[PDB]
RNA sequence: CCAGAACGCGACGAUACUACCCGCACGUUGUAGACGUAUAAGAAUAGGCUCCGGCCUCGUAUCCUAGCAGGCGAUUCCUCCGCCGGCCUCGAAGUGGCCGUCGGUAAUUCGCGUAUUGCAAUUUAGACACGCGCGGGAUCAAAUCCUUUGCAGACGACUUAGA
RNA sequence: GCAUCGGUUCUGGCGGGGGGAUAAAGGCCCAGGGAAUGUGGCUCCUCCGGGAGUGUUAUAGCCCUGGGUGUAAUACCCUCG
């Protein structure tokens, strides 16, 4: 385009205290309508969330996998 | 993430001589001089052994690392250019009309100026004036063939690039009308 | 451009000398008696030094010409004086033509040429205070229009609320200063000529 | 998040006559004061062990110092980050001198990479890499690399800015 | 920090909008200060971002009528830099006017000031504060792109006082040599006594 | 014959009142003193008497030259500027004019 | 229509001015110039050789 | 001399190398040994 | 095959290089933390010149020209101070010119009154012996 | 190409007086503010400077700096400063270099004076501009109204002419 | 204007005491263990500049554990002047 030589009206980047009174009202109709499709939500949800695990990077994952086993072995034990 | 340290190479032939002096390099061989500011980078130049020249970067980025690889097929292709030197050969072919061309040397600029006439029938003269350096000649062993020849690459490439976009058909199925000056081969003098 | 220096002929006109002046028939007619007498002092010293400092640091050079209105039918005494540039040549080439051309006449055809295009530079013919219908060319309003049809019917019609430049405004037309291009001589001819 | 300290804190629920003898849980905290400690291990312990703060009580905090201060030392952090997607694992790798020194390089890094505060990330584990071959990262493979050196070009001499004017043009060579 | 009756400052290499803040502020604390070479100043970022603001700034004017009451635009490198720093001083005021009249600006050096010290401001060297690999353009090639006519005069009269101060220079090296030269002739002929006690003290 | 000054004072120069953003405090001036330019320096100079020294029309017992006193209280910020109290305020005119600072009373 | 500005009609505008008009006007300057020349040929201090002194400021006053 | 054909036809052109930036910090033994560590525990 | 590469040669930071701080006091280097710090240890017998071990920012230190040839990288105080008076490091600081000048500057801050006015008596006379010598000299050449 | 800042600038001509220029004689004259109001390389910043030996973070430098606000007289020194004149030089908004005369001058040392301003009170001190004075040197000008003109014009204004 | 005070307040320096892992470190010793970003040595290549291998201190050093000096010093926090 033809910006560098010519440029247009440029898009004012000061607000108004009007569009700032909506914005900050329309946010706040929206937390709350938010909240009320969350209080009436029919979709599922789990009661125990799906857990990411150990990191493949983490160097000592295979004997914190030992410390995990040992404990399980050690708890059986003791039950 | 910043690299600490690193390095390219460029051998340099027994013939060749080069100086690099505040990042302006000069690199002379049988076939004349060459020479080409390269300031713009930042880069630590250094002799790391007799006939090569080494290039470092330290704590750069990748961006300034990929900058070197530039930097080093610059001055290889300069010591190219004056060892075994540059040449493009060009074609031109016609239809009907004779494309006519005429190669003279300026006594006044020492450059080269090609003139072409008669390109699809059209009346006016276009005129196309070389880079310096840059030597320009009608071949003798093949049919309507320009050789470009010279020490500097992007000179003799920008010159045939020249060559080539001024001889365009406008207006036209380029499918039917196949009139033009093409570049056919590119290689070294020697 | 600044002009550096100026320097002056040893003999000047009354016609070039009435220039200077607002009432010339009640002067004592002062203009340039000392500066005539610094050709006498010092063999020209000022003079030489001048002109060497015109030479040394100077780029364009213009003489000073007058035109010689006594020879005109015009009423008018007091003569037209202007800077004429010198073209060509190296800057003491020029200093030492004007130098040599120092109180003489020039003719026409020893600047411009028959089968020349020229420029011609004057101020226009004056017409007064004129509306909008002659000064700019615009629409008459219809016949027996309320307050007036010679004018502009909307000046301001839209925002903002002022009167913009570029409306139409009844002024002053003609006496205006023009430069008109590309005018052929189709003859010089010689005032001494019984055939011309 | 500031200076850290890493501090040990056992607690334990209030003893009943059901269970004259509770458990004692330890924990390892890194916070900026002791009333911060105490109010993440509750934290913690509430999100664990679901042991109140009303029903329970401190037994112990200390101050767990670094061993070897003086010591150059590799770090493994592995953490859990939440973000607007959700819970997200990271290992990362600090060569620093101290777990409290790594952790504050941790938490500046993360705040500065993926925007995540304080709140949103839980420490899982700060590990010391014992051997050079545990190092997974390559900005710290190219720290341990032998013989290691390197110039410092560019290099803006510190001027004081109380000196406004200088009537010679400034180096940047040493 | 120190008072002095004038400040020469040579604008080459300068950062503009960090030079106007310092200089600003001098001359509200009441400090003189002439800036030249203000062709030679330097704008952060791309060339074409510094001629998309001027054109911007182009484009502004009083819609009624151009010639009076709208933004003027000056194309002339010494007044860029006069405008930015008239923004960084309340010149509507009798005070901001009073510190305005204590700068003068320049393109290139003209005499006297060519025979006199110029000043470097660190906190706004571009060398210092730009980062290796940043974009940077010149005022003096946005002034000639943006209608300045005298760029070349400039260049002419920069070159010869180039020449006249090395001619300077080959005179300041001699008495330099003669100077040294000087000293280590007389440095015999000085009482011991003198030579260690001012060497004691530090001289 | 001596070719020396004779100057027994530091210089400074009138910045400003005390202020906020908008609202200003005649009752105390900012001084920038020459040299100065830390709060351990501007420790040195509390309660060294200040002179701003200016000229009036009238010859008034004997002089054209008229004086107002006081004294430097307290630093101001980190950079040295100090805060001066003066018999009368100094006028908001003299912003950017030059004050004297005694060396004394003198504790050294 | 190319426009007056057009650069096509300003690279046929200069072929003119060099081939065309350019020595046409080169010999009737010659003719004009050698016709004014016609009518025109018709102590270093104290000679002036030297080049001495005649007989708002840039600073501030100091 | 040159025995292959560059697709892009600048004959003069390097043999160049892979780009990596990387290289050097790891061997080929210890990334051996790393990678039969990985399979174990996975 | 000529090569004439003029360019710089900066200082390199590594294990064994001397590092000047703001203090004055010097430091070698014992390992390289990052490209921003490095732990360092001054273990000299001059109390002006002497570090406490521990990390130093290399904003905050500048580079000497002396290297210790041969210190262990991670080395503890007891070898860096046999490396240390091994080599010599304070005499070749004292020979620096860095050191000079800081003394040059402790000399001239030091000064009293009356030592400022014999610094004035002392440097007259022989600014009028040198003047005569560049007297002698201008007028022979 | 058009306008030309009516608080932007340059060159030149003639400049009557109380006008102009020079000297000293001071201001109940004025000034956004003297008090050592000292100091010219250019250029690069992933490189520079050099006396060619070396040197470079650093103006924390260099110069200057003592004497009644700086006296009087010697001992001593040929160093520094200033006014004029000559020859050169300097045009970006014009000023420096060399030489010569004259005047002043602790680099060394000494003799007489300083008091009383009473225990502090701006250390009234610089520069520029303006003005009033003398004593001299130099020079005897224009503009406007008016009459007139019509290349102009509502009126002013403008182009002319009036010895 | 100065001195000696009173009231409020801002700021600088000095001498003590206490705590914790009776700081953690660290220096110098004593006794074990171990390793490499393997020092010396030995072997093999070279552009003769330096690389590769071996392995546990040699013609450098490091890490871990326990003990002594030691109620060490210092940081930090609290506190009396």
């Amino acid at each position: 385009a033809g910006t560098i030589n010519k440029p247009k009206k440029p898009t004012s980047k000061r607000k108004t205290t009007r569009l700032r009174a909506k914005i900050s009202k329309r946010a706040a109709e929206k937390k709350r309508k938010e909240r009320k499709l969350a209080r009436k939500n029919p979709e599922w949800r789990s009661k125990l969330k799906k857990d990411p695990g150990i990191p493949n990077l983490f160097p000592y994952k295979e004997r914190l996998l030992q410390q995990i086993e040992e404990e399980r072995i050690r708890r059986k034990e003791e039950l | 993430m910043r690299y600490i340290h690193s390095e390219e190479t460029i051998p340099v032939p027994e013939n060749v001589k080069v100086s690099i002096k505040s990042r302006l390099v000069t690199v002379e061989g049988p076939r004349g001089k060459l020479q080409k500011d390269l300031s713009h980078i930042a880069v630590n130049f250094s002799v790391v052994k007799k006939g090569v020249i080494g290039l470092e970067i330290h704590h750069g980025s990748r961006k300034d690392v990929a900058a070197l690889r530039t930097v080093r097929t610059i001055i290889n292709n300069m010591i190219i250019g004056v060892t075994k030197g540059f040449k493009y050969k060009m074609r031109y072919v016609y239809a009907h009309f004779p494309i006519n061309v005429n190669v003279e040397k300026n006594a006044e600029t020492g450059c080269y100026e090609v003139e072409i006439r008669n390109f699809i029938g059209e009346k006016i003269v276009r005129k196309v004036v070389m880079a310096p350096g840059v030597e320009v000649e009608i071949s003798k062993a093949q049919k309507d063939e320009l050789i470009l020849s010279g020490n500097s690459l992007e000179a003799v490439s920008q010159s045939a690039a020249d060559i080539q976009q001024i001889c365009k058909v406008r207006n036209k199925d380029i499918r039917k009308f196949l009139d033009g000056i093409y570049v056919s081969e590119k290689g070294n003098i020697v | 451009l600044r002009s550096l220096t100026t320097v002056w002929a040893e003999h000047l006109s009354d016609e070039v000398k009435r220039r200077f002046y607002k009432n010339w028939y009640k002067s004592k007619k002062k203009a340039f008696t000392k500066y005539a007498k610094k050709y006498a002092e010092n063999n020209g010293a000022s003079i030489t030094r001048e002109l060497e400092r015109i030479k040394k640091y100077c780029t364009v050079v213009r003489v000073l010409a007058h035109t010689q209105i006594r020879k005109t039918p015009l009423k008018q005494k007091k003569a037209h004086l202007m800077e004429i540039q010198i073209n060509g040549g190296s800057v003491a080439d020029k200093v030492e033509f004007g130098r040599s051309l120092f109180e003489k006449p020039v003719t026409i055809d020893t600047i411009f040429e028959k089968d020349e295009m020229i420029d011609v530079i004057a101020v226009t013919k004056g017409h007064g205070f004129v509306g909008v219908t002659a000064r700019w060319g615009t629409k008459k309003l219809p016949r027996k229009t309320h307050k007036g049809l010679r004018k502009v019917a909307c000046i301001g019609a839209w925002h903002p609320s002022h009167v913009q430049w570029t409306v139409a405004r009844a002024g002053q037309m003609g006496y205006h200063h023009r430069t008109s291009v590309n005018h052929k001589i189709y003859r010089i001819g010689k005032g001494d000529d019984e055939a011309n | 998040m500031g200076r850290l300290q890493e501090y040990q804190v056992i607690g334990r629920h209030l003893p009943t006559e059901a269970n004259p003898n509770p458990a004692l849980y330890r924990m390892r905290i890194f916070a900026p004061n002791e009333v911060v400690a105490k109010s993440r291990f509750w934290y913690f312990l509430r999100g664990l062990k679901k042991v109140k703060k009303a029903t329970g009580e401190i037994v112990s905090v200390n101050v767990i110092s670094e061993k070897h201060p003086l010591k150059v030392k590799n770090f493994g952090i592995w953490l859990r980050y939440d973000s607007r997607s959700g819970t997200h694992n990271m290992y990362k790798e600090y060569r620093e001198t101290s777990r409290v020194a790594a952790v504050e390089a941790m938490y500046a890094d993360m705040a500065a990479r993926h925007r995540a505060r304080f709140r949103s990330i839980h420490i899982l584990k700060v590990v010391e890499l014992e051997k050079t071959e545990d190092v997974k990262r390559p900005y710290i493979k190219q720290l341990v690399a032998k013989n290691l050196s390197f110039p410092l070009p560019h290099r803006v001499p510190k001027i004081s800015t109380k000196k406004i004017f200088s009537a010679k043009r400034p180096s940047t060579f040493s | 920090s120190s008072f002095e009756s004038v400040v020469v400052i040579d604008g080459k290499g300068h950062l503009l909008g960090r030079l106007a803040s310092i200089v600003a502020k001098q001359l509200l604390s009441g400090q003189k200060i002439v800036v030249v070479r203000c062709e030679a100043l330097n704008i952060s970022g791309e060339f074409f971002r510094a001629k998309l603001k001027y054109h911007a700034y182009l484009r502004k004017m009083t819609r009624y009528n151009p010639t009076r009451g709208g933004p003027f635009h000056f194309r002339a490198p010494s007044r860029i830099f006069y405008k930015a720093v008239r923004g960084m001083i309340p010149h509507k005021t009798a005070r901001g006017a009073a510190a305005l009249e204590r700068l003068k600006v320049f393109e290139g050096v003209p005499p006297p000031y060519d025979k006199k010290k110029k000043m470097v401001v660190p906190q706004a060297l571009r060398v210092l504060r730009l980062q290796p690999g940043r974009k940077y353009c010149t005022v003096g090639r946005l002034s000639h792109e943006v209608g300045w006519k005298y760029q070349d005069v400039v260049a002419r009269l920069e070159e010869r006082r180039k020449a006249k101060g090395a001619a300077y220079y080959e005179r300041k090296k001699l008495a330099a040599r003669q100077l040294s030269e000087a000293k280590k002739a007389a440095a015999a002929k000085v009482d011991p006594k003198v030579s260690e006690a001012l060497a004691a003290y530090g001289y | 014959p001596s070719e020396a000054g004779h100057r027994l004072y530091v210089k400074g120069r009138h910045l400003s009142y005390q202020r906020g953003r908008r609202n200003t405090h005649p009752k105390t001036s900012l001084i920038k003193i020459e040299g100065v330019d830390d709060t351990a320096a501007a420790n040195f100079y509390l309660g060294k008497r200040v002179a701003y020294v200016y000229r009036a029309q009238k010859e008034v017992r004997g002089t054209k030259i008229r004086v107002i006193w006081g004294k430097i209280t307290r630093p101001h910020g980190n950079s040295g500027v100090v805060r001066a109290k003066f018999t009368h305020p100094l006028p908001a005119r003299s912003f950017g004019a030059s004050v004297r600072i005694m060396l004394y009373p003198s504790s050294i | 229509a190319k426009s007056a500005r057009a650069s096509r009609i300003k690279e046929n505008h200069q072929r003119f001015k060099k081939n065309i008009a350019g020595p046409v006007e080169a010999a009737r300057l010659e003719r004009l110039s050698a016709k004014l020349m016609a009518i025109a040929q018709a102590s270093g201090v104290k000679s002036g050789k030297s080049i001495g002194r005649k007989d708002s400021s840039i600073v501030f006053p100091m | 001399k040159n025995l292959g054909m560059r697709k892009n036809g600048q004959v003069w052109l390097p043999a160049k190398k892979a780009f990596r930036p990387t290289k050097g910090l790891t061997s080929w033994e210890l990334r051996v040994k790393k990678r039969q560590e990985q399979a174990a525990m996975k | 095959a000529e090569i004439n590469v003029e360019a710089t040669s900066w200082r390199r930071v590594e294990v064994g290089r001397v590092l000047k701080l703001e203090n004055g006091s010097l430091a070698a280097i014992v390992e390289i933390i990052d490209h921003k710090r490095v732990l360092a240890d001054g273990p000299s017998s001059d109390p002006k010149l002497a570090t406490p071990r521990g990390i130093v920012p290399l904003s905050r230190a500048l580079l000497t020209p002396i290297v210790i040839p041969k210190l262990p990288r991670g080395a503890r105080t007891g070898a860096v101070k046999k490396a240390w008076e091994a080599y010599g490091v304070d005499a070749k600081w004292k020979e620096t010119n860095w050191a000079k000048k800081q003394l040059q500057q402790e000399r001239r801050q030091s000064l009293t009154d009356f030592d400022r006015f014999k610094v004035m008596r002392l440097k007259k006379q022989r600014r009028f012996e040198e003047r005569k010598a560049l007297a002698k000299i201008k007028a022979a050449a």
